DNA sequence: CACAGGATGTATATATCTGACACGTGCCTGGAGACTAGGGAGTAATCCCCTTGGCGGTTAAAACGCGGGGGACAGCGCGTACGTGCGTTTAAGCGGTGCTAGAGCTGTCTACGACCAATTGAGCGGCCTCGGCACCGGGATTCTCCAGGGCGGCCG
DNA sequence: GGCCGCCCTGGAGAATCCCGGTGCCGAGGCCGCTCAATTGGTCGTAGACAGCTCTAGCACCGCTTAAACGCACGTACGCGCTGTCCCCCGCGTTTTAACCGCCAAGGGGATTACTCCCTAGTCTCCAGGCACGTGTCAGATATATACATCCTGTGG
């Protein structure tokens, strides 16, 4: 089972993280990852890097711990790592502030929300995770996500409720048959898109080499680098960006977003002729969004989202 | 000498005689007819019975018979059958 | 002891079946305590008709087959062919009788 | 002579069946109608039969008589003419 | 080689069997099979040749109105093969199961 | 006042009460319990002067009861019937 | 006259049923010239059984509807949800009786 | 007092055949079903009533009683339980 | 929006509720015209009892409810849920009424 | 796809048995004559109950209409299953014999059931009377159905 | 720029179930009382039982051959799928006639006497039909066709 704040004293891992710059619940189930479930309160738990990351927040420090095989005490290798992924080297403080300052409707929103946070995941785990999270609910997207990783992914060991594996391997995943699979598996079309969106990483596009070499990339070639593979379309490239190649400039736009700006902040699409999904759409909201806040506003997308969803 | 067993061979080959002229019975055939009048007639007793239990009467009459040959005998028949009853009734109280 | 000339109760009928059988099998069949003295004449009158209408039928049934002697088929015939007779005699099964001649418009060529 | 009879029903062939369809006006047979037609036959005559010696039991013999056989068809409503009176 | 389409035999065998009168079942087998079911209800009975004669006439014209019955429920189905579905439909609307 | 009525409403009441003691039956249930009662009592002595008739007795007694009872009633049933039967007529015979 | 104590024939053979009742409609009826003395015992003791079967089955149908009195929809509940019952009443209409809810496999959605 | 009835099977409406349907279990009825089963109707009390008239007429009555629609259904097979 | 059930729902329940039912279906009135009108061609100036009605009603109506099963029955087993008068006409002349 | 010819049943003609039916005969048992008696049923008079007929208010149910969605019906393809024909094998069919279990009739007589006079109590009918059931009101639960959900590629 | 691919929750709305008070009328119990069930004999015959006869059923055998059985080949057909279109269901609105209660009249169903004639019951007598022989001719069998029918290639 999940361990309890009781179970293992000796086993847990201190960061400076405070309540104010972190909220767990208002980040991880606000649908920036598919792979964290909640059994116990203010607990949440995810395979990262063939290693299960169990995360508790405390009201000013983070503690997490590791299941992997029987050793205490993480490397401080892991730290950098889990702290890269929650990105600790970046203030909120100073950005909630400007956003407050420029505009008096996210501190409104902001007044209760404080610690809406964004991860740095593994390129490759983010991309095959949003590549199913199209025109669906965030239960629905997890528990696709969590069966397709015990379908094709390495098991660990079985928490009393259910066997945790390692994200499946991009070979595992190139291969033919794949489709009908995870159709059967319950995917639905999303599964072809897992396809097309894997073999060509290896045999259209130059392997993993190719993929990782966007990270320090440019902002607009890596997107549309994201976006040449099928099935990705502009929402998710954006998520892909920000939350894995570490591209704050990212905005991602949907409905959620479109209903918030349709509700609150009255925008409307002057340049397009019409108010559905469209890129020329996205790009005048993500334009509007750069200008009125910065480069940074990702974060504060995701705090409105975070707050749209909890409302 | 065995007990004598009775049966309307007699007069189901004079009905035929005054009907067809020419025309003869083969053994099985005149088994059926056999049945087929105890058959009819088991049927007209028990109907006339139930007739006179239901009207609280104690005899079978014509009019009994009459009664269960109309329930009984379908179409035309009943008709003809009543017309036939009807007159031997009459011709054998004349005589 | 020289009675009157004794005369079959047929012949006051004008009947050919035993008025007299008749009258001792429903005296002997229990149907009831007393049986009324034109209740045989009716119902010999009745045995009598239907088997002259069911004779004539098999006798004409017989003659359209070139033979000269009733056999069950031919009964068979004039019970089914006949739509009275077969409603009288729906539930009976006739021993040697066979069926009517009867195909399904669907099942002949085409 | 005491001898026991068991697995009779198969004397009921494919072709007595066919045959027997035929006379009905059956012009096409498939295949699982055969044992269909032997469970139905031998329901019919466990019927029968059971009235038959029921009739004889009463009679204290130990011969079924046709007459036996026809009161048992009588009593199912199946009237058989030709076997006595 | 001169073979018959893939029913007119049928027909014909249909005509031959409606007009003649014969017993259609061989008389030793259904003999055999009225004493073994007999056996069942008493052991050691005996039968008069005119019961099993009579058995026999009422078992064939049970089963030629049940086959005359099956003939149509098939026809009802847009189709010419009896099935063993349509003797089931027969004996339930005739009120047998 | 008029000709009064027979019917089994007192003892398909009795039964009743004895089979189940806290129950009761309505006037609709209890002419349908009696019509049961006569139709059955009618099939059953119906067959036993059939089977009187056949085997030219003149007497209906306990065995032709019997042989009716198994000839109408189906299965668990007929058996049930006789033992109840036997056990009514033997106690009858002893007191 | 003082004779025995009068002990009904029903009280004698432990019966509910009246034998003597069945007696006089035995020999009323015309069902034989002669009525034994231990047939009307037999059919009393079978009409009483029969009663009391398609009675109790009839109250546990009243039972599970949660009633106190039996009705005609109990009567037919219970003939039709027994199979023997329902040979011997396979001709029988019951007033006031409805039928058995029954919805084939094949209209129901899916 | 003299009335003559006419044209009354119509009184079985569509409505009333829709509600026998379904207490039998039937899910749609096509449109030609209703007179269909209407006559179906009138063959059945054209036999039965027949034969309840005629034993009305054999105890010189002139009403139709319970006992003899309960007789004409017994001829038929129909047994009926709760008249009689 | 109007709310609209799916065709066959309400069917269903129909069904359901005049089988757990016990009343009779036809109205009295239509029912007791059809009986003297039928009755007037064999006895003119003829007397009903009610019984006698009502007793013509429920057998009526019990003949026609075991009709319309078997009808149903035939209609299944020709692959169709919708019962056509050549059902009806199949049921009656397998049962021999026709 | 219409048609003439080849091949296969099929009905028609004719001789030739043969055994099943139609006719003649003896007799005996079941039907007819004649007479009596007693009860079942026909007929008249009466009570009164149940049916028929009329009427008006209420409103539940039937009739009409419209939209549409689901089912009926026709067409098409295909692949297994069943018809058809031939060679083998099986055991049904026929007649012949032999034995005997049991159906079928007969004679005794005994116990069982019909019938009758005398009682008497069980059960039918009439009348309370109270409790089970029909019903209404209101709320909770359940069942059905459709719109919208961090969308995307496409043919208009 | 709608739009459907695939489908999966979440409410909205309608139907149904549950709980409790109301009230009402019919099921159940009681009570007198009349007729049918029970007692106690008595007598007549129905059938149970023993015995004998002789019929038909059962068993076996040989041996002819019709029929069943197995197998191979081909094609008619059942079955699944798709598309179209039409008609039956669901729902709302308007009409109508069923239903309920009331009243009154009288038709005839049911009960009771009274009588009479019609059928069961006996005895006697005789002839109608049943069992038994027996002859002969209608039908079954076999052979020999003349024609109806089915199936297929060649020809256009």
């Amino acid at each position: 089972g999940h361990r309890t704040l009781a179970s293992t004293p000796a086993l847990w891992a201190s960061i400076p993280c405070p309540r104010s710059e972190l909220r767990l619940d208002l980040v991880l189930p606000s649908g920036q990852s598919f792979r964290w479930r909640e059994q116990s309160p203010a607990h949440w738990s995810g395979v990262l890097a063939d290693q299960v990351w169990t995360l508790t927040q405390t009201e000013e420090q983070l503690h997490c711990t590791v299941y992997r095989s029987q050793a205490s005490r993480p490397t401080p290798d892991e730290l950098e790592a889990v702290r890269k992924y929650f990105q600790l080297d970046v203030t909120l403080a100073q950005l909630y502030h400007h956003w407050g300052s420029v505009d008096s409707h996210f501190q409104e929103v902001a007044q209760k929300f404080q610690g809406v946070r964004l991860l740095r995941q593994d390129p490759i785990e983010c991309l095959f995770s949003f590549i199913c999270s199209s025109n669906n609910n965030i239960a629905r997207i997890t528990g696709m996500v969590e069966r397709l990783c015990q379908a094709f992914g390495p098991r660990l060991i079985q928490l009393d409720d259910v066997t945790y594996h390692g994200f499946p391997s991009l070979q595992a995943l190139a291969g033919p048959e794949v489709e009908a699979h995870l159709r059967k598996l319950g995917l639905g079309y999303r599964a072809r898109y897992v396809s097309a969106s894997a073999r060509a990483i290896l045999e259209e596009q130059g392997g993993l080499a190719w993929l990782q070499q966007l990270r320090e990339s440019s902002y607009e070639e890596a997107h549309k680098a994201l976006c040449i593979l099928p099935g990705v379309g502009t929402q998710v490239a954006d998520c892909i960006c920000l939350m894995a190649l570490d591209k704050p400039q990212a905005v991602p736009v949907d409905v959620h977003m479109w209903h918030i700006a349709q509700r609150d902040y009255s925008w409307h699409p002057t340049t397009s002729q019409a108010k559905g999904p469209s890129p020329q759409t996205n790009k005048e909201l993500g334009n509007f969004f750069r200008s009125l806040w910065g480069p940074y506003a990702g974060w504060a997308q995701a705090v409105l989202f975070s707050a749209d969803l909890r409302q | 000498r065995k007990t004598r067993k009775e049966s309307y061979a007699i007069y189901v080959y004079k009905v035929l005689k005054q009907v067809h002229p020419d025309t003869g019975i083969s053994s099985k055939a005149m088994s059926i007819m056999n049945s087929f009048v105890n058959d009819v007639f088991e049927r007209i007793a028990g109907e006339a019975s139930r007739l006179a239990h239901y009207n609280k009467r104690s005899t079978i009459t014509s009019r009994e018979i009459q009664t269960a040959v109309r329930l009984l005998l379908p179409g035309e028949l009943a008709k003809h059958a009543v017309s036939e009853g009807t007159k031997a009734v009459t011709k054998y109280t004349s005589a | 002891k020289t009675r009157a000339k004794a005369k079959t109760r047929s012949s006051r009928a004008g009947l050919q079946f035993p008025v007299g059988r008749v009258h001792r099998l429903l005296r002997k069949g229990n149907y009831a305590e007393r049986v009324g003295a034109g209740a045989p004449v009716y119902l010999a009158a009745v045995l009598e008709y239907l088997t002259a209408e069911i004779l004539e039928l098999a006798g004409n049934a017989a003659r359209d087959n070139k033979k000269t002697r009733i056999i069950p088929r031919h009964l068979q015939l004039a019970v089914r062919n006949d739509e009275e007779l077969n409603k009288l005699l729906g539930r009976v099964t006739i021993a040697q009788g066979g069926v009517l001649p009867n195909i399904q418009s669907v099942l002949l060529p085409k | 002579h005491r001898k026991v009879l068991r697995d009779n029903i198969q004397g009921i062939t494919k072709p007595a069946i066919r045959r027997l369809a035929r006379r009905g006006g059956v012009k096409r047979i498939s295949g699982l109608i055969y044992e269909e037609t032997r469970g139905v036959l031998k329901v019919f005559l466990e019927n029968v039969i059971r009235d038959a010696v029921t009739y004889t039991e009463h009679a204290k013999r130990k011969t079924v008589t046709a007459m036996d056989v026809v009161y048992a068809l009588k009593r199912q409503g199946r009237t058989l003419y030709g076997f006595g009176g | 080689p001169h073979r018959y389409r893939p029913g007119t035999v049928a027909l014909r065998e249909i005509r031959r069997y409606q007009k003649s009168t014969e017993l259609l079942i061989r008389k030793l087998p259904f003999q055999r099979l009225v004493r073994e079911i007999a056996q069942d209800f008493k052991t050691d009975l005996r039968f008069q040749s005119s019961a099993v004669m009579a058995l026999q006439e009422a078992s064939e014209a049970y089963l030629v109105a049940l086959f005359e019955d099956t003939n149509l429920c098939a026809i009802h189905a847009k189709r010419v093969t009896i099935m063993p579905k349509d003797i089931q439909l027969a004996r339930r609307i005739r009120g047998e199961r």
